[PDB]
């Protein structure tokens, strides 16, 4: 698993993280036990926008962080838990532009509900995961029913432009 | 406009328009509401998909 | 003339880049039309029709 | 080849999905 | 729990609970209380449905009940009936059967359909599907639609010139019969036209489809959609890893048959690792065996694992009432051929043309029917909101009203130039129309419907072909007539596929007469006759067999038409000097506006509109006539007259005195050749 705690922030307060600690989260990029990334992934805030391609849209125009777009930018993990604000199962979504490239294996992320919400039930998801060092190709990544594309396709092309 | 007239039949075809009250350059319908140039179709360039032939689709209408 | 001279040597190498499909569809496309041979000939002798 | 982009209309402001089969 | 059936006083069969379940578990279910009380308190209807939500299995259904219960604790009134109009006769069907089932009575008994050629009623039928020109067939006699109670002019989107005149006269119909309600219903989400058309009536929406899709679009705008699309179809076979077959929407045959010759050589390319993609054409006028294919299941695939998948490459045709199953990928180019009809110089037209915001939806929505699926456009989105408009004409703003003005004539409106249309002709095609009947006498020079008139609207035909074949009554040739009339009343018997064009011209060309095309498809048809209709003999020969059997169908009625207003069939002895005489003067009886001459340059030019045409490389003639008749001006790459025919100019004089009055002419060589003959002929 991968995780970064805190609120996207340029304070050195441990309640917050920045673009340093994104990139020294994301260091490892060489294949450590073959390491190709994560099955989940445990933040706080929203990323830049989830809703943009959603088969459904949250309950909430939600803002979030440019930043975490980033780190899932070459995580691609199998699921991605966001605390804060709302619950929303978002639906699926590809890490690759379609018919471009070959089939890579597909997030979805969920979004939970504090406890004693004004909705009650929702917040608590119960679910089986399986891992990336067993699972194998031809199970981890054939595309299931719902895959959209990928949601910060758009924004990377126009945050590269000023920031890399 | 007729560009059509000259004909000694020609001018009764109008005159039916009239009988039935036209009302000329005007509108075909009922409370009015028509179209008065008829609807109009081009070649298109050749294969350039809906768009760089610029401009140039043969609708006029929806 | 640096300017010229790269863009006149990259449209040489564009031509002359894939010239091969183009050369063998126009080979194909002359050998085709030949063989076709006989195009309908409708003559218009409408003395000799009355 | 082609450059696909997409543009896709939004169902409903809705709160679920796979979960059962991604389960 | 034991329910009877209130129509056969059975105990509902077992099978209709099973149905009952998976019915009520269809979208529009829940409005059916809710649907009631809105007939119940307005006259008009407005309702909307996307596709997949019902409405036309179960709306009409419970128009029934509803009619039951006005006549529950009411004596056993008058027999009245609930209409439902579909605009395609294999449509009609197929609603009709499925529903026949939903209410477990048998077909033709209480529920019913009433399409050409083929009555499914009995007097206990309630409720009747018809194609829309037969709710068009019925007003004509009786104008009030009298035997009606509920109408339902359902897929209203089509706005078929059946339909664009009925939702006039209806309108009418609700002023006077005042008892009579109205559902008209659309698949497409239209915006609420037909509310206001229809004194504000209410508008119900229902939601309703089966998966969601998936849209995309190029980000660039491709130079030449062909190539895209064969490009897209080939990158979409080898990326995708969902089994699905791809629907390939191109422009017609010209294409159709090119993109699956060049499809099939870069999968020949691709080799084995690649799996089997099957390329199947898929056009209107393709013979049975051919259309077959489509539902052919996949190859079981290449041991590999690599997915294969059949390619239907099809027109419009798998827009709308073909369903072909399976497909989880749609490309669209964003074309269509649009006939227009050009009012001004009689030019009808077939230009390839930008669909419309529907169009795109529609051709989108084959996808999702069995699961999810992605639909590629290959143009761009801003493309998409800016110059393709929000929804393709009507029928009735592109085709000649010749066919119309003589039904509304017949149908009693005096006041066109009133006529509430939803979407009004232009003035410029009224005034062909009424020029068209005026030298057809079908109508007299005060616009009143003459005798000769009101027995040619009774003709399933359009004007001037009505005018030849009653015409052909007093010349003897009646009989040799009616089958060229009934060829030309049915979508062209000429076969030609590309891989074959040279063997089946050569089968084109034995059945050629020397004459033209008209005597040519009379040989057709008489060699139909002689072969037994042996299915067999038409496909060797390039003929449609769907199309003769049409035709044939077509002539048996005319017959019975004929007969009822005793139009004597005759023929000229065969043995005789005027047989093949005959034929042609009766053509030139009702073709008589569309003849063209042959001007020295060489070209043909058309007789008063000097509008400049080719023979259409198709015609089996193998000469230029000097005066040319023809049915059809087609705008393709050029000009071209097609289904030509030589005629002789005193015909002309003789038989068509009214139009080819020397004095009216304008002045040019048309006027040059005509004098001529006028004075040899005197």
């Amino acid at each position: 698993i991968a995780y970064l705690s805190g609120v996207e922030g340029s304070s050195k307060d441990l309640s917050c993280f920045d673009k340093a600690d994104v990139e020294e989260l994301l260091i490892p990029l060489g294949t450590q036990v073959g390491f190709s990334g994560t099955d989940i992934l445990l933040t706080s805030v929203w990323p830049a926008d989830i809703a943009r391609h959603s088969h459904n849209q949250p309950s909430k125009p939600q803002p979030g962080s440019v930043l975490l777009s980033k780190l899932a930018a070459h995580l691609k993990p199998r699921y991605h838990f966001a605390g804060l604000g709302v619950h929303y199962e978002r639906q699926p979504y590809r890490n690759h532009r379609v018919l471009l490239e070959p089939a890579r294996h597909t997030t979805r992320f969920i979004g939970l509900a504090a406890i004693g919400n004004p909705e009650k039930q929702k917040w608590l998801y119960a679910c089986n995961v399986k891992p990336m060092r067993k699972m194998e190709k031809e199970e981890l990544t054939a595309q299931p029913p719902n895959a959209s594309e990928f949601p910060y396709r758009e924004l990377l092309e126009e945050i590269a432009a000023k920031e890399t | 406009g007729s560009w059509m007239r000259g004909d000694g039949n020609s001018n009764k075809i109008m005159k039916m328009m009239q009988a039935m009250g036209y009302k000329p350059g005007e509108g075909l319908g009922a409370q009015g509401q028509g179209i008065v140039e008829p609807v109009q179709a081009q070649l298109r360039k050749g294969r350039g998909a809906v768009g760089a032939y610029g401009k140039e689709s043969t609708a006029t209408g929806p | 003339a640096s300017v010229d001279e790269e863009a006149k040597l990259k449209r040489y190498l564009e031509k002359q880049a894939r010239k091969e499909q183009e050369l063998k569809e126009k080979r194909k496309a002359k050998l085709e039309k030949l063989t076709a041979g006989p195009a309908k000939h409708m003559f218009e002798d409408q003395d000799y029709l009355s | 080849t082609q450059v696909s982009m997409n543009k896709g209309n939004i169902s409903f402001v809705r709160g679920a999905g796979k979960t059962v089969q991604q389960n | 729990k034991i329910q009877i059936n209130p129509y056969n006083n059975q105990p509902f069969s077992n099978r209709y609970w099973a149905i009952w379940e998976k019915r009520s578990q269809l979208p529009v279910w829940e409005y059916k209380e809710k649907f009631m009380e809105l007939l119940r308190n307005n006259q008009c209807i407005t309702l909307v449905g996307e596709t997949g939500s019902g409405k036309t299995t179960q709306i009409p259904q419970w128009a029934v009940e509803f009619m039951k219960q006005q006549q529950q604790g009411q004596p056993p009134g008058q027999a009245r009936l609930v209409a439902c109009t579909q605009p395609r006769r294999v449509a009609a069907m197929s609603v009709a059967t499925r529903v026949a089932e939903e209410m477990d009575v048998v077909l033709g008994q209480e529920v019913g359909y009433s399409i050409r050629f083929e009555d499914c009623i009995s007097e206990r039928t309630v409720l009747k599907y018809c194609t829309d020109g037969m709710l068009l067939r019925e007003a004509m006699n009786s104008p009030l639609l009298d035997k009606y109670k509920v109408l339902i002019l359902d897929e209203a989107h089509e706005r078929t010139l059946a339909t664009d005149i009925l939702m006039g006269l209806i309108k009418e119909i609700v002023r006077n019969r005042a008892d009579i309600k109205v559902v008209i219903m659309s698949a497409t989400l239209d915006a609420g036209k037909f509310q206001r058309y229809f004194e504000d009536c209410p508008l119900l929406s229902v939601p309703g489809r089966t998966f969601p899709v998936e849209i995309f679009f190029t980000p660039n705008a491709e130079k030449d959609y062909l190539e895209a699309a064969i490009r897209t179809v080939i990158q979409i076979h080898m990326v995708e890893e969902v089994e699905g077959d791809i629907l390939l929407f191109l422009t017609g045959q010209e294409e159709i048959e090119e993109a699956c010759k060049r499809i099939d050589r870069e999968i020949q390319a691709l080799g084995a690792d690649a799996g089997a993609l099957s390329c199947i054409p898929l056009y209107s006028t393709l013979p049975p065996a051919a259309q077959q294919r489509i539902f052919e299941p996949a190859p079981p695939n290449r041991p590999n694992g690599a997915i294969s998948r059949k390619c239907v490459i099809s027109t419009n045709i798998a827009e709308t009432s073909l369903t072909i199953d399976g497909v989880v990928f749609v490309i669209d180019p964003g074309f269509s051929k649009q006939k227009v009809y050009n009012p001004r110089i009689r030019v009808e037209s077939l230009l390839v043309c930008p669909i419309s915001k529907a169009s795109a939806m529609q051709r989108a929505g084959r996808a999702g029917r069995t699961k999810p699926g992605k639909c590629f456009r290959l143009y761009t989105e801003t493309a998409y909101g800016s110059e393709m408009q929000d929804q393709t004409y009507p029928e009735i703003l592109r085709s000649n009203l010749g066919s119309v003005v003589l039904q509304l004539k017949k149908l009693g409106t005096e006041d066109l130039v009133h006529f509430d249309f939803m979407d009004p002709p232009a003035p410029e095609t009224l005034m062909r129309a009424l020029e068209l009947l005026n030298y057809l006498q079908a109508i007299n020079d005060d616009g009143e419907l003459t005798e000769l008139g009101s027995l040619m609207a009774e003709f399933p035909l359009d004007p001037q072909l009505a005018k030849m074949l009653i015409t052909s009554t007093e010349l003897n040739c009646s009989n040799e007539i009616l089958s060229i009339t009934a060829m030309l009343s049915v979508p062209q018997c000429w076969v030609r596929p590309n891989e074959m064009r040279t063997e089946a011209d050569e089968a084109k060309a034995r059945f050629a007469h020397i004459d033209g095309d008209h005597l040519t498809l009379l040989n057709v048809y008489h060699s139909f006759k002689q072969n037994q209709e042996d299915p067999q003999w038409c496909y060797d020969n390039f003929i449609n067999y769907r199309t003769m059997k049409t035709a044939d169908t077509v002539r048996t009625q005319l017959s019975r038409v004929m007969d009822k207003y005793n139009l004597r069939r005759v023929s000229t002895d065969f043995k005789s000097r005027d047989y093949y005489l005959n034929i042609r003067k009766a053509l030139v009886a009702g073709f008589f506006m569309q003849v063209a001459h042959l001007e020295r340059s060489g070209h043909y030019v058309t007789v008063k509109d000097n509008q400049l045409v080719n023979l259409h490389p198709s015609t089996v003639l193998d000469h230029k006539p000097e005066w040319a008749l023809y049915n059809e001006f087609v705008l393709t790459t050029k000009n071209f007259i097609r289904t030509v025919t030589d005629v002789r100019p005193e015909w002309l004089l003789q038989i068509a005195p009214q139009y080819y009055d020397l004095d009216n002419f304008p002045d040019g060589d048309t006027k040059r050749k005509l004098t001529t003959v006028m004075q040899t002929l005197q």
